């Protein structure tokens, strides 16, 4: 694939967490008006985000920019944004995600 | 209460976001003779309560001055009109919302054309210089959008673009009205500012003519899109949605809006939409909760046209609230479309 | 003859003011199985004689390549079918007329998904490389459309703008063709090319998605228009046009493609146009000669479909021109589009 | 009107002349597109105009942009064209003029 | 030369006239901040100018764009401005401008 | 008289053209602890008749606050020197002139770090509401210049152009100035407004960096460019001016702003400039006259920094017109720049 | 401070890491070719860098932009870049960074 | 090798990263009268590897053409001066690096004047031709450099931005070597290629002025920028570097690039830069190591120029490499410009 997600632990306290991610797009067409979807690993709960806003469906978490960081550049540019969750136990990283409906790269 | 907490200097699109999601409370002040005029009970705290409970965080208080104003020079606004106007913002304000307050229906006076231009904006000037007084102490979370849909009026212009003298003169309206605003001082010198385009459109020709006024990057564009128009308006039209021709379709109004607008600097607010009632929930399910994550997608946010009326099979049946009950006629329709939002927590 | 008249350095857009207004040679060199094989005559000298005579200055060739070239890795095509396309531009040069040249139904092999693009793109560099060397000796009167309608296939998704990696994939398509036609060299490193977007779609989703080869000036967009659907192209869709919403209507398409390119240097041609025969021929002149007249105020040229299929009540019945006597099937019509068109003298 | 339209001679020769147009946009919103209309004078013939082309029809004359030239900038924005007629008697200019439906100025 | 001016007369009373001028520029570099020159017949004096301001200087004429209209596009590119004039004599026109130094056509 | 002439909404470029070129009250309002303490007589209403005489339309008075005002909270300016800088504004209002009013010498309060920046917003607001609310009354021809050169304090930093936290806090001062006094009301909601860049250099990095409060459109670039600086500043400098060289090094200067603002509709006024006296007149006549007519070739109108001092052979000899005499000092540098602006008749 | 430094772990493998970096403009004014410095935890060593170039001098690292992500636009804008570091004892990270002289906070 | 590694489609800003900084074969194959005719010793792989193993990535290697080329119509140039030239860049390739040839000293015939256009074109057209046919099968670690400093002859115009007929005239030679290059095809077409502003200068009025041949996108631009003038190129100036103002002046000569071109996505190269020998060890130091970090803090990969010159107390010493030695005559100053560029491990 041509877009790249980045999903990094930027601290954690045993019973939670905070999470970036990072949106990288390769390939020649801006993305304009990004959106991220990935399926939650069990036993965790985003609390709140930054930079973007979500909805979480079953096991399935679908985030959407926040409009002045809607386009993601063609040819390398990145959109990021945050969030807090709680866990138990192992902190599990979704194994996939789609951009647009496009299948990412997990760096 | 949001209603005195200062005006920020942050960028438009931040208002826009935090105002997230809203409701109209239709056919009440925008009704032509007075509030209850078109069969919607007086207005209560307790109703806005339900709308911020139900996940909206903006008021839409469209407002028909056309009435309650005297003649030439001053057009001087009855006072307590502009109270219950205030009154009624406050009972958003009390439950942490943002509010818009407008002008509404106003065809009889305000119109698009270089012959009535001056005596025009003479009477914009004294109307906005008497609302912006009014409101001078509140903060940012007060929004006044310039006008509605300033348009040319007969039949056959009704979804036009207009012409270009009609584009041109509602420019010249919206300065006007900016001006007039800021000109009062105070908080509303710094405040955020809707306008509109012609007839608020979406279309091409109407939002590649808007001109903001000055530049401000405190404006913010209102649009009104009742998308697609057979499903959401026409009693007539198709009560089915949900295809991916329709999802589609409605993709690329807001990608239209989106390219022109949001992906420059420049935020928008879809002030009105909606669907009546054509006994098809499911429909309106499905079409409610996309509308709302498609346009968030693109940096929108979209205001509910409710109006107070829900009756199945009737033709302008866009109410979604129960004002008289506090509770929701169209329950499902309501959460589909706050569902479609999300949130930050 | 505008043959070999050398390729001048101008704007795009001077070039697309000089091809006018077009007609396509439609259902003929793009039709499955051979020139004959949807029901037109073999093309004579004489047909594009009265094209000309008519008043059109552009001669649209669609060429369908599949089905007449052999096998990975060269993908040679049938030097008797090249040398037929060759044949027939010569009879446009002959009047001084441009000629676009494309790639048309390749649905079968040129598929805009990340599965498919490393086989697409050998393909399509193998198939611009013999078409540009086999051309290569034209002026700039000679222009090469890279792709026709891309677009992925269903019939559920044909007016949609398809996904993220369908837009994605036709620009990096657009490339692909561009880079091969280049580097032939010679006439061909300066000639003007036109590049579609996703099914030549002029909808926001589809134009704004749109990226042009290298950012390359001497690139034209490729758009089709057929627009307003019901009246023009469906054959249950309303019989009449020309209400003051129909205008405005056709003017907002064609100001979200002067928006979006013409008025940013980025010339357009629109490929394909045209209404079909529904017993309409007052409303189909109304239509004809407003659609031309709005598009050229926009700096468009429009081509008119013309498949050779011209029986009053039936779909798909865009042809104008009779090519078995040289007259015109569809004279008022035919007058009204060039009328529209003007001219500078 | 905030359009002004200057038609002015740029050289004759008896029998013709040679015409350039110049049209001004002092209002607040491009013109998108420009279109120039008027009745054309008698005993004038249009033989050929350059940066725009035209449509005769009965006394009226519409001229259209030529693309490149098409928008009419706000606040004091021009756009010129021109063009050569065949005249006979008395040299007239045009009486009136519109834009894109607008009445304009005659400077 | 790729520079075109067109000096052309509006209108005329006997004792004054109007001029039109466009410059355009046909050539591959926009002009940042135009500059016109040239000899003005001596029987002529510019009384008033609009869209530009000018410096007299016996009959050498400079004259500079006001700003807004201060560049001519590359590729066909125009702007115009216009004077009046008192006038004796015979109304001439002049017949060679300079362009920031650049030598024009009179079209 | 100009005074009370109301507020146009033309773009800025427009009110800069009338502006014309200008002269600066030097070393008098500016100077620190009252109008007579840097050598300079009192000014008077003929010497300003002098100045317009000469055909400067602009009057620049500098008005160094700090050392009229009180202490925090209020900072209150004492009203004498308020109404004392009026006066002066009026000499000039009287010959139909624009006049420019700052805050000038404010550098022991004015400092550019995120430490300083409450309490600097602070007083800023303060002042600024203070002089808005006297000239409230005034047109448009009375321009508010927001600060005058705020930069990181120190010898070694004068020519750079500061770090990224000075020109970043320097943007914050100049919203805040320009919030503080749209927030009066009045004219002053609508009129025209300076600001500079750090240092009201125009070197790429300050020019670079520069933020438009709220984008607004009424916003004026002030700056300051005594170029050449070895020729125009330095005693110990170049006597000669007048090369190719020197030419083309001014151009590219001018090109610099021209390219950045002018071009783009952002709209500049070179607020101070000029040449000090080496006993080299003939130079100076030319750097003026090419200067002026250079800046005017941009768009840019420049205002000549006289602060009465013409001594030759002296540092800081700005000074061309003689107060005491109502004479020119340098009556051919003073003809020469008039001379190079040219004008409309 | 209005600018913010999230310094995220993107992986580790107790003797090595990924590192992923964003920092995020909340000022008004654009950051115009962004470097990037700070103090490295001891024990740690930048095996590799990507959208961005490093200078190292014992612990103090200093980072730069790669030209196509220079400008870090204002009111929210973000650049990102990431890199590996091999570690030992505690994978800690940063106190504190400088960008472009600016003090940043550490989210 | 990177001799014949292909031609990628990756922006040009990547590409100038990977060259990431370099070196000049300086007073060499740009000799006038042969390779050995200014001093310098017959060019060996040695030579070549010792610049590679020192941290430069890109071999810049000027070439003067006058001198070894024939008259009209064929300019054709002698086989051997070619095959030398190859023979050379190829030292380069054997250790991955990149190469740019020039056209360097054409002044003799290159005139940028209308009069001059008509021959000088016929002429660039024959000498590109003929060094693109040569090296067309090389891949993208190869780039053109279309000419050097092209300029209106005269020593007083020397640092001048030249008329704007020279910029013109030098803007239509570059779209002219472009299209010759691409006309060849095959790797022609699509390699990156370098064009200078008039001059190779990065003032204001040429960098504005500058216009992209086709607006290609595999264009960079060339400028030099030996700067500051005095410290770097001045034998009577000064010999030392490093105050905060001498830093911020180099800043702002870099951001006028970064703010025109980089930052839009326009890729640049510093083509020649770096200082003469004043006996300032230290002070070359310094200005080395901050010339390199904050040229590549804005995007831009310098070139160190260096004509085999290094004598102490001379104008012109531009020499660090020792070629006859095989080690650096000025190993600190060498040593520091690379430690200013850093790398990605
Ligand atoms: O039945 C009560 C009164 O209703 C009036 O019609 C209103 C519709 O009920 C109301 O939904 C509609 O809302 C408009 C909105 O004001 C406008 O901004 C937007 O563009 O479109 C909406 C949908 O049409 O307003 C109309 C009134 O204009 C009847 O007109 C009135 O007679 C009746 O008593
Ligand atoms: O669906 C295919 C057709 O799309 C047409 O473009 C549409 C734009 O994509 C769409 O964004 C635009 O939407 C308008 C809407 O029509 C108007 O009522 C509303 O007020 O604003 C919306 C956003 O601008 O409508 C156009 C036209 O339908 C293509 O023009 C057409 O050729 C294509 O087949
Ligand atoms: O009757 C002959 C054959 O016709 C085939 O269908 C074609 C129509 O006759 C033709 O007018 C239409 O043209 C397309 C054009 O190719 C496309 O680029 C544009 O988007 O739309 C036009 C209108 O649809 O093409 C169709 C063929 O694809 C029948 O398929 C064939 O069976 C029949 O023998
Ligand atoms: O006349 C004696 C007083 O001079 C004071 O210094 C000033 C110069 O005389 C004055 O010409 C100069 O003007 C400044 C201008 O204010 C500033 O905005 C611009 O950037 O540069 C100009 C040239 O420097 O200002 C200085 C004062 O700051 C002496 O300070 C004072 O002691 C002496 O009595
Ligand atoms: O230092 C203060 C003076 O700066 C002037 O602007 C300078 C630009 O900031 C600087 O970028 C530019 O640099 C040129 C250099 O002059 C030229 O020789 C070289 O080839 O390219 C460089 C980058 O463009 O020079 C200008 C002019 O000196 C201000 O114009 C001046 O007012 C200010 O005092
Ligand atoms: O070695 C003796 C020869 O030197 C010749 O002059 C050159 C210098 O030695 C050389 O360093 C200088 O390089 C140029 C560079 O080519 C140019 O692109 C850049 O802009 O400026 C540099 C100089 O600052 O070139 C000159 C030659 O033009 C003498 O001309 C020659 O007589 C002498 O024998």
């Amino acid at each position: 694939s041509a877009v790249e997600v980045t999903y990094a632990i930027t601290n954690s306290w045993g019973s939670g967490a905070s999470v970036n991610v990072t949106i990288k797009n390769n390939g020649t067409t801006p993305i304009n008006g990004w959106t991220l979807k990935w399926t939650m690993p069990i036993n965790q709960t985003i609390t709140n985000m930054w930079s973007a806003s979500f909805v979480a469906s079953g096991t399935t978490l679908s985030v959407t920019n926040a409009g002045y960081n809607g386009t993601i550049a063609a040819n390398g540019g990145t959109q990021s944004f945050g969030f807090n969750i709680n866990y138990s136990g192992v902190l599990s990283k979704p194994t996939g995600f789609t951009v647009n409906g496009t299948e990412c790269t997990v760096k | 209460s949001t209603a005195f907490t200062g005006v920020r200097d942050v960028p438009a699109q931040q208002i826009v976001n935090e105002m997230k999601v809203g409701w109209n409370l239709g056919n009440t002040m925008d009704a032509i003779g007075g509030e209850t005029n078109w069969g919607n009970p007086m207005t209560t705290h307790a109703m806005i309560n339900k709308i911020k409970e139900a996940g909206f965080n903006t008021l839409r208080l469209p407002v028909t001055w056309d009435g309650h104003m005297g003649a030439a020079p001053e057009y001087t606004i009855d006072q307590t009109w502009m109270k219950r106007v205030e009154e009624i913002a406050n009972y958003a304000f009390d439950n942490d919302m943002y509010v818009i307050i407008n002008l509404h229906h106003e065809n009889e006076w305000l119109k698009p054309f270089y012959a009535n231009e001056a005596q025009v904006k003479a009477q914009l000037t004294k109307v906005w210089t008497q609302i912006a007084n009014n409101f001078k102490k509140y903060g940012d979370h007060l929004i006044f959008e310039t006008m509605n849909e300033p348009r040319p009026v007969g039949a056959s212009l009704q979804w036009t673009g207009g012409s270009y003298e009609n584009r041109e003169v509602v420019n010249r309206y919206n300065l006007t009205a900016v001006n007039a605003i800021r000109a009062t001082g105070g908080n509303n010198a710094t405040r955020y500012i809707m306008v509109p385009t012609l007839a608020a459109s979406a279309m091409s020709t109407t939002i590649n003519d808007l001109v903001i006024p000055n530049n401000d990057s405190k404006v913010i564009v209102s649009l009104h899109m009742y998308s697609p128009y057979f499903f959401a308006m026409d009693i007539n039209g198709t009560s089915s949605w949900g295809s991916d021709y329709d999802k589609s379709s409605l993709d690329s109004e807001f990608d239209a809006v989106y390219n022109k607008f949001v992906k420059n600097g420049r935020a928008v607010v879809i002030g009105e939409m909606g669907s009546i009632n054509k006994n098809n929930t499911a429909a309106r399910v499905t079409h409610a909760e996309y509308y709302a994550k498609s346009a968030k997608a693109r940096g929108l946010t979209p205001i509910w046209w409710d109006n107070g009326y829900s009756v199945a099979g009737k033709a302008e049946t866009f109410g979604i609230f129960n004002r008289s009950n506090l509770t929701w006629d169209a329950p499902e329709v309501m959460k589909a479309f706050i569902k479609g939002i999300g949130g930050s927590s």
